[PDB]
């Protein structure tokens, strides 16, 4: 695409490109928070 | 000389040669250049099939 394009239109392909990415990293993430809370409170039951 | 009219129009396929875009600002300049998927300005790097 980079080395296809004008900038013009580029501008809004790789706009596509980074909103849809960041989605799915964000989602990611907050997946992986709660797992760890899950984590957290068996280890605290373990050490109990 | 001779081209071809609206219901025959002929089909031309060529391949394994070189097309020099380079040399087209210099013609009896093209009202329409317009041009998708592709742009046209100076981007003659590409191998098609």
């Amino acid at each position: 695409i980079l080395s296809r394009l004008d900038p013009p239109e580029a501008e809004v392909q790789i706009d596509r490109l980074i909103t849809g990415r960041l989605q799915s990293l964000q989602t990611y993430v907050t997946q992986q928070l709660i797992r760890a809370a899950e984590i957290r409170a068996s280890a605290n039951l373990a050490a109990t | 000389t001779r081209f071809a009219s609206v219901y025959a129009w002929n089909r031309k396929r060529i391949s394994n040669c070189v097309a020099d875009y380079s040399v087209l600002y210099n013609s009896a300049s093209f009202s329409t250049f317009k041009c998708y998927g592709v742009s046209p300005t100076k981007l003659n790097d590409l191998c098609f099939t």
